C-alpha cells in the first residue's frame, strides 16, 4: 500500500547578544547611548561617568578606546530596526560587565579554550583584531543561519 | 471559480484598510549536569509580521 | 552636595551599589577603626581574623562597614567584632580634591585614607566623587585576590 | 554541545579548579571518594575550599 514518513528538525543553539549561562553575571543598568546605535552583539565603551548623578554615557566601540562591556537582549527596552534588534539613541542599555555571553564574530576558526580576547575597530571579536580586551574564550562557537556567534567570559573592569 | 475554488473568511470589518498577521520561532539546548550545578543554558524567541490592504 | 540638595549623596563607610558585594562577619578589631579606610589581617585565631587600621608596608585587605548596630559611637572600638567589605563598590576616605582618572588603580597611605592614583596594581577607581563635611569621598571597587603579600 | 573534558594535573599545565565532596555523584575508591571516567564531576571556580597538602 503506502509507507508512512517522520521528520525532524533541531533548534539553534543561540542568538546575537544573549546570556549563554546562569553562572555568576552582573548586568549593570543606568547606562545611555549618548550618540548613535548600539547592536546587542557588540562592545561598548564609556564616554563619561556622571560623579553626582551616577549615570554611564555609552557609546559604541572606535579606534583606540577601552572596552567595557556587551549589550544584552530584552525584549522590551530594545526597539526593532534594520530587521533586527537595535538600541536607539536615549535609552537605557543593559551592559553586562561580568559573565558569559554570545558575541558577533568576524573570524573563521574555532578559538582555544583560554585565551585573549581581539576586538576589532567596529566591537566585534575578531581573531586578529586590534583592541586588546582582558576578557577570554569560553569555548562555544556556532553560527545562527548566516551569522556568526561565539562564546565569550567577561570579567569585570 | 474564484470563490468556490478558494476558502473565503470574515475576521475583516467593513472600515478597516490594513491587516496584518505574525509568525515565531525559538532557539536553545541542554547538557548533561551534576548534583551541584550553577552552570544551565538558556532559550529564547523572535517573531516577524506582514501586511496587506 | 551641600545646598539646593533635597538629600546629602553619600555618608563614608556605606555600600553604594547592590551588585556582588560580600561581607566578612568574622573580625576583631585591635585598635580603634573608623568607617571607611583599608585594613590589615595581623593574625587569625581560631577562625577570625584581627584587623588593624592600614599602616606602613600592609597589604590592605578590606574596607570597614557601617553597622547602625553593632557600634553605637559612631566608630569602631578596641575588641569589637566588625563587618569588613572584602568585595564590592564601596565609599571610601580620601585626602584629594579632583577625580581622578576613570577605572584607575588607587593607592593607600596613611590610616588608610586614598593618597592618589597612578598605581600599578589593586583596586580600582569607580564613577563617583563627593563632598564630605571639609573634603572628599571616593567610591572604590572592591575586588578580592586583588593584592598579594609580598614575599620575605 | 558544551561540556568540558577535565583531567587531572600533569607536568607543564595551568589548573583551572578543585573538585569539591559529594556523596551522592562521588565513588568510593581507596578507601577514598572519588571521581572516575566518564560521568559529570564537580569542580568550583570560585570560593574557598579545603585542599590536600
Amino acid at each position: 500500500a503506502q509507507i508512512n514518513a517522520s521528520y525532524q528538525r533541531d533548534m539553534a543553539i543561540a542568538l546575537p547578544g544573549m546570556v549563554a549561562d546562569t553562572s555568576k553575571y552582573n548586568i549593570d543598568g543606568a547606562c545611555v547611548v549618548n550618540e548613535g546605535d548600539v547592536l546587542v552583539g557588540a562592545a561598548v565603551q564609556v564616554v563619561q561617568a556622571q560623579a553626582v548623578d551616577g549615570h554611564k554615557l555609552v557609546k559604541a566601540l572606535t579606534t583606540g578606546t577601552t572596552p567595557y562591556g556587551v549589550a544584552i537582549r530584552s525584549h522590551w527596552q530594545t526597539v526593532n530596526a534594520q530587521n533586527q534588534m537595535i538600541y536607539e539613541d536615549g535609552g537605557a542599555i543593559n551592559v553586562m560587565t561580568s559573565g558569559r555571553v554570545w558575541m558577533l564574530s568576524k573570524s573563521t576558526e574555532a578559538p582555544t579554550f583560554g585565551s585573549a580576547v581581539k576586538l576589532d575597530v567596529d566591537g566585534q571579536e575578531k581573531s586578529d583584531g586590534t583592541i586588546e580586551t582582558t576578557w577570554t574564550y569560553a569555548g562555544g562557537w556556532t553560527k545562527y543561519k548566516d551569522i556568526q556567534l561565539v562564546e565569550v567570559q567577561l570579567h569585570q573592569l | 471559480s474564484a470563490l468556490r475554488v478558494f476558502p473565503v473568511t470574515t475576521e475583516l470589518s467593513p472600515t478597516d484598510k490594513t491587516f496584518e498577521y505574525m509568525t515565531f520561532d525559538k532557539v536553545g539546548t541542554a547538557q548533561i549536569i551534576a548534583d551541584y550545578t550553577d552552570d544551565l543554558p538558556l532559550v529564547d524567541a523572535l517573531g516577524t509580521s506582514e501586511f496587506g490592504k | 552636595a551641600y545646598e539646593n540638595l533635597m538629600l546629602r549623596p553619600a555618608c563614608p563607610g556605606n555600600l553604594s551599589d547592590t551588585s556582588t558585594y560580600n561581607i566578612d562577619g568574622a573580625c576583631v578589631a585591635q585598635g580603634d577603626i573608623e568607617f571607611g579606610s583599608a585594613v590589615q589581617v595581623v593574625g587569625i585565631v581560631d577562625g577570625v581574623k584581627v584587623v588593624t587600621a592600614l599602616s606602613d608596608g600592609g597589604t590592605p585587605y578590606g574596607i570597614a562597614f557601617r553597622s547602625q548596630y553593632e557600634h553605637l559611637s559612631g566608630k569602631i572600638l578596641d575588641g569589637e567584632v566588625c563587618n569588613v567589605v572584602s568585595h564590592g563598590r564601596v565609599w571610601a576616605l580620601t585626602s584629594l580634591d579632583e577625580a581622578p582618572s576613570l577605572f584607575s588603580k588607587l593607592q593607600f597611605g596613611s590610616g588608610g585614607v586614598v593618597t592618589g592614583g597612578s598605581g600599578y596594581a589593586g583596586w580600582t577607581f569607580a564613577g563617583g566623587f563627593v563632598k564630605h563635611e571639609d573634603g572628599y569621598i571616593i567610591e572604590v571597587r572592591v575586588k578580592q585576590n586583588a593584592f598579594i603579600v609580598p614575599p620575605p
